[PDB]
């Protein structure tokens, strides 16, 4: 039964000659902009509220003349670290790969307009709407904060190897974290450093937080090392887009590149030793699906992984 | 009868018992008066409840949400140390029976399949079984065959621990006010309280009201049973096994908490409701079987739509995430067939979900010993004897043979001496 | 009656893949010559 | 078991979008 | 007993075990009486 099906779907499986007539069935509420708006309460503030606005107000091309927005920076960004830029964004270039300490920094966002100076104070404008909170809050640094993600993926396989299917496609699987500070699941990923590129700091943060490996584990045995790197040579950049993060300010927007690495035949996935580290709690393999509950916008990131590999979502 | 003045709690070094008296142990258990209150007072509503047609006395004891389970567990284990001498009989199986109270409709060859499996499990185990303290449902269904269980047995009596949640129970008002050593309250199950309308169910032996400052409010027992059934199966490093039986939104709850807390869970397939719901999940996300590839997301919360009625988007989403969140981990959760499966293969269902936690070997060697399928015990051995793990299985092989002897099971005693067991290295549970 | 509401989504995916296979003139017994009914083929395929 | 595996090895079989990782 | 059915199920459960009496078959009246039909609820088809 199971080979006949199969067969089956290895036959028949399948802009210009498509019609949509779902106008129809709903009505005039076809399509909506359904856009992001980040909840009131700013994660780790100590109750700090921002300015309460509707999702039907959010682009920068409507005027909106009734916007008071809250000024608000974190005392850790405030206490300047070495991953934090100076708190007068005066003298810095953005739009182009700036150097700050002889460290190079990408600071290119991946909107179509890019963004925009504001005369008064030098600041960035976010051009992918309004926020209702200026300053750098919990990010670091102005403008755009890169972060990598790293979607490690293997087919969902029974114990005697065959691929788990669901409506028609393949079904995937990937590692997944819980995050220390709001106990979401969540893809391994993180701020990109400076001087360094996607190809470490994705390699770097997955290493930290869904193997634990930064300082504080044990050394891998050194032929499973290998294995590791055969994994992590053959990785495609699925998406460069722009988070849905709650910690998001009209100064300071997290903006992600991910890169999926994923296991064809799953000899190098099935070695790694799954331990939550740095500022994960832990990590193990989930099913992905389009149910999922996961922090800011990685079941988008999900959706463009299975969408590239041809799987289930 | 006179009342106890000292009780014997066991330390938490776990060698040996001290005595000390029942009003400075009873000190650690807190009541609210209402709702705002965290801090709280002495509890002062302990005791027995006497039922009508039932000789022996249930003990009771009403105790807040923010208290230690261990001390509940310490209470439940010095009145059986007080009443059956300190050498009582500890469970080797703690089985956890949770579902429908109000709304717990279902054919009768149904019940009498499960009751069936449920009597030869608790029957040949000397399980606890422990289920919600109220007179409806699959707890009503439970009560009535340990009712049954409990006339057959001769000296040692398995407690049917009732978990409640305190504020529905019709004689709460009259148990607490008053002289703390409660002996022998009488129960009434018939008298009109106006407010509250859920009476305690009068075949369950050991009573545990769970209280927040809330009243007529369902669902506040959870984590605390959860934790009281992990720290139980800690403690006598028994297997905990919860069994699913239709079940409303708590039921969604109480296997989460289990499956959180690392207890296996065994959901009772064809049964209707929230146990559908579990198993048309863990079919979806788990089976490679054929007849589960035209599962989907979009039908499963369809689904939990029809049958729990969240009424709002955000609501759904919550259960819906809940109930995959449950069937994550494939190894907690067991599915059981009333209608496609055997008759006979509860008892698998139950030892499959008992095979599937980290430790316990010795007892998870015991336990396939008394469900009697070696062939699960020798596949465990040979699984054992290819992994190497040499110095595990010579610390429980012993024990294990031992164990077969006293409970007479001469396959198990050859086949745990055909895997290197030496006869004359056989060591006394007890010290001469 | 009105539809249940999930099931709604069901139809709005299955309508929202539609290939337009043909315009072509109809065999209608009503035809005339100075009125005609001219056909455009809307196909919506279930593959699953 | 041998078709299985060979028909699942026929389906899912397979320097421009390439990143190596291997320098982390 | 799989698609719920309960209310077509229990109008029709006893006259069928009668049935199965009239016509002398034993095997469908353990059947029937092992699908919830209870004996004291049986009815005659005539009216006394
Ligand atoms: N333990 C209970 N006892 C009696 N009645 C209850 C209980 N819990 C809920 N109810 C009532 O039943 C109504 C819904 O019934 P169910 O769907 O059966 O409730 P369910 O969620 O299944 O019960 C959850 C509870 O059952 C126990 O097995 C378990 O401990 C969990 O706390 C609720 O509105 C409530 O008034
Ligand atoms: N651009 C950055 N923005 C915000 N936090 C950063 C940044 N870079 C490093 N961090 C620090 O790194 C922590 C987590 O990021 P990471 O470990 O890289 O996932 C944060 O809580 C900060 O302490
Ligand atoms: O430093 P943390 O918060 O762990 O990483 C930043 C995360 O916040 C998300 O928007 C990014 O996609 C990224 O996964
Ligand atoms: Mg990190
Ligand atoms: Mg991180
Ligand atoms: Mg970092």
């Amino acid at each position: 039964i199971s080979f006949r099906f199969s067969l089956d779907q290895q036959a028949t499986k399948i802009p210009i000659n498509r019609l949509n007539s779902a106008v129809a069935v709903h009505g005039h509420t076809a399509e909506a902009a359904e856009w992001y708006v980040p909840p009131e309460e700013y994660p780790k503030s100590g109750g700090v509220k921002r300015y309460l606005i509707d999702a039907s107000m959010v682009p920068l091309s409507i005027m909106c003349p009734s916007y008071d927005p809250v000024e608000y920076t974190h005392p850790s960004v405030a206490a300047q670290p070495v991953w934090a830029d100076p708190a007068d964004p005066r003298k810095i270039k953005f739009n182009v790969k700036d150097e700050v300490n002889g460290k190079v920094v990408d600071r290119t966002s991946c909107h179509p307009s890019g963004i925009s100076i504001d005369s008064n104070t030098g600041r960035p404008i976010n051009p992918w709407g309004r926020t209702g909170m200026t300053g750098r809050g919990l990010l670091g640094k102005w403008g755009v904060n890169q972060a990598a993600d790293t979607v490690v993926t293997r087919w969902k396989r029974s114990p005697d190897g065959s691929i788990l299917e669901r409506d028609g496609k393949k079904v995937l699987e990937f590692v997944a974290i819980q995050r220390q500070d709001n106990k979401m699941w969540a893809i391994p990923g993180g701020f990109v450093d400076n001087g360094e590129d996607v190809a470490l700091t994705s390699g770097r943060e997955f290493m930290e937080e869904a193997l634990g490996m930064g300082t504080s584990a044990d050394l891998m045995s050194a032929e499973s090392k290998d294995s590791l790197a055969a994994l992590f040579s053959s990785g495609t950049i699925v998406a460069r887009i722009y988070c849905e993060d709650p910690r998001n300010t009209d100064n300071a927007w997290v903006e992600t590149t991910c890169v999926n690495f994923h296991d064809e035949s799953g000899r190098h996935a099935a070695r790694l030793k799954l331990q939550g580290g740095d500022d994960a709690e832990h990590a193990r393999w989930m099913m992905v699906h389009g149910g999922l509950n996961l922090f800011a916008s990685h079941r988008t990131l999900l959706q463009h992984v299975t969408s590239a590999l041809n799987a289930y979502f | 009868s006179v009342a106890a003045k000292t009780l014997l709690i066991e330390n938490e070094d776990g060698k040996g018992s001290t005595r000390m008296e029942v009003q400075d142990f009873m000190k650690r258990f807190h009541m609210h008066a209402s709702e705002d209150d965290k801090t709280g007072s002495p509890s002062t509503a302990w005791g027995t409840l006497r039922f009508p047609t039932k000789e022996a006395t249930a003990p009771y004891l009403r105790l807040s949400v923010n208290d230690d389970p261990e001390d509940a567990l310490l209470f439940v284990k010095a009145m059986l140390a007080q009443k059956y001498g300190e050498t009582y009989d500890r469970p080797s199986l703690i089985l956890s029976v949770t579902g429908g109270a109000r709304n717990f409709t279902l054919p009768p060859r149904l019940e009498t399949a499960i009751a069936k499996g449920l009597r030869l499990a608790a029957q040949r185990t000397n399980a606890w079984v422990v289920t919600g303290g109220t007179n409806t449902g699959v707890m009503k269904l439970t009560g009535q065959i340990m009712e049954a269980l409990s006339k057959t047995q001769s000296h040692f009596i398995p407690p049917t621990i009732g978990i409640a949640t305190y504020g529905v129970i019709i004689g709460g008002d009259d148990m607490t006010r008053g002289e703390p050593p409660k002996i022998g309250l009488e129960y009434e199950m018939h008298k009109k309280d106006p407010p509250k309308t859920t009476p305690l169910d009068d075949n369950h032996n050991l009573f545990l009201l769970v209280d927040d400052g809330s009243t007529n409010k369902f669902g506040k027992e959870i984590k605390f049973r959860a934790a009281f059934e992990n720290a139980a199966g800690q403690a006598f490093a028994a297997p905990v096994v919860t069994i699913v039986v239709q079940g409303g939104p708590g039921t969604l709850g109480t296997a989460l908490q289990a499956v959180r807390q690392g207890t296996p869970i065994v959901v009772v397939d064809g049964s209707g409701l929230a146990a559908d719901v579990l198993a048309y999940a863990y079919n979806f996300m788990h089976n490679p079987l054929t007849r589960f590839k035209s599962y989907t997301i979009d039908d499963l919360r369809q689904k939990v739509a029809q049958t729990f009625n969240p009424k709002s988007s955000q609501q759904l989403t919550n259960l819906l995430d809940s109930a995959l969140e449950c069937v994550q981990d494939p190894n907690l959760v067991v599915v059981y067939s009333l209608q496609e499966s055997g008759i006979d293969e509860f008892d698998d269902c139950i030892l499959k979900a008992i095979f599937s936690s980290q430790g316990k070997l010795g007892n998870k060697l015991k336990q396939a010993m008394y469900f009697d399928q070696l062939d699960v015990a020798k596949r465990a051995l040979s699984e054992a004897s290819k992994n190497g793990q040499h110095n595990e299985i010579a610390a429980c092989i012993n024990d294990n043979l031992m164990a077969a002897m006293m409970h007479n099971k001469p396959h198990f005693v050859e086949l745990y001496l055909g895997f290197d067991a030496k006869i004359y290295e056989l060591k006394p549970s007890e010290e001469v």
